[PDB]
């Protein structure tokens, strides 16, 4: 039955129908046990694409909201405003949804170094899309709870995983992205990211078969906001 | 910036 | 207010959030007027985006199903199948749902040719998703209602529209490709696509400036079906 | 088919 849930959230996926694939992963999640690496990816990319949609929408409707703003037609906007607020509504429970199912389920039942790496960088990730639209208080319960969640798997990582495995540069990916988007802090920002790319170029003979390509890839990714920030 |  | 539901449908268009789009349209369409054509093409498109996501992944899942037929796999197959009555359900609802908006509100109000061929098409259209994937008695009936409302469609457009008006075109070839899909006679859809192209061609000064890209393509369209079908 |  947990073979019929993976497959199941197989099917959701190719059907591109993301919140049943979410329901599935959200049930093996609950048998509190430890995910395979197929298991951690599904459950990932379910959630990814459905926060990923509202994200989407809420940047479309902030740019609207913005043209309105500066023409200053303000029929328009307290419908915009209605729109953007229903749509922070959608990502507070979808991120509270996978927050609540990290904290009683999967942390606690997380028994190796890259699946505690892995749930609490996705934590750091979701408290940080709470942040990226939150104003004054809440918006600095998400840095705190964020910046908390984001040195935790900093902290396993720097210990357990070599500095080329693919969680651990996502981690530091983000995890520096955090620091210029949400704490508007530039120079950790790019001492982050400058030190994790060259800690995997000290040691590329550590690239995994398995992974190489997430791992390049994210090193590109380091250059490119290295690059932006500079 | 650009995410993972 | 009205003019408040097309702003929201707008916005909701934007932030490609298609289901919300819908609900706008169908209260416009809920107070019994003439819809203009800005708002009969966002009705349509909401429409269009809701029922193309399903018919999507109902392909996608048909041919997943068809792919565990062919190897014998029986365990995978009753979840493909739970799965795609699933998405069959939610066919039937939103073609019900719309089917239901054009006969109670639509067709009743509408007062010109151009709309009377707009709203019957449609209905043509959306009996012949129901007709798609339906199986038995429930696939003749869609295909009878399907015939009857481009019929209907045919009959009026036939004596109200220039042949190059695009809703014309549009209704002969969605017409047409009824007749191959789904009463299986490529010799009729035949005659038909090639007499609605003829008849365009006999006429290109009818060619509105509104709509002569519009127009084009249908053509285009036709041509592309009667070479596939021959 | 291609269907408008």
């Amino acid at each position: 039955d947990r073979e019929d849930l993976v497959y199941q959230a197989k099917l959701a996926e190719q059907a591109e129908r993301y919140d049943e694939m979410v329901e599935s992963m959200k049930k093996v999640a609950g048998m509190d046990v430890e995910l395979t690496v197929e298991e951690r990816n599904l459950l990932s990319v379910a959630y990814k694409n459905v926060i990923g949609a509202r994200r989407a929408s809420w940047r479309i409707i902030s740019s609207i909201e913005q043209k309105e703003e500066n023409k200053g037609g303000e029929d328009k906007l307290k419908m915009i405003r209605e729109y953007r607020q229903m749509v922070e509504t959608e990502l507070k429970l979808i991120c509270c949804d996978i927050l609540d199912v990290l904290d009683k389920h999967l942390i606690p039942a997380a028994n190796t170094g890259e699946s505690k790496v892995f749930y609490y960088k996705m934590k750091g990730d979701y408290h940080r899309y709470l942040a990226e639209f939150a104003t004054g208080n809440d918006r600095k319960e998400a840095a705190e709870n964020s910046l908390v969640a984001y040195k935790a798997a900093s902290d396993i990582a720097m210990t357990e995983l070599p500095p080329t495995h693919p969680i651990r540069l996502g981690l530091a990916l983000n995890f520096s992205v955090f620091y210029y988007e949400i704490l508007n802090s530039p120079d950790r920002a790019c001492r982050l990211a400058k030190a994790a790319f060259d800690d995997a170029i000290a040691e590329l003979d550590t690239l995994s078969e398995e992974s190489y390509k997430d791992s390049t890839l994210i090193m590109q990714l380091l250059r490119d906001n290295l690059t932006l920030w500079t | 910036s650009i995410s993972r």
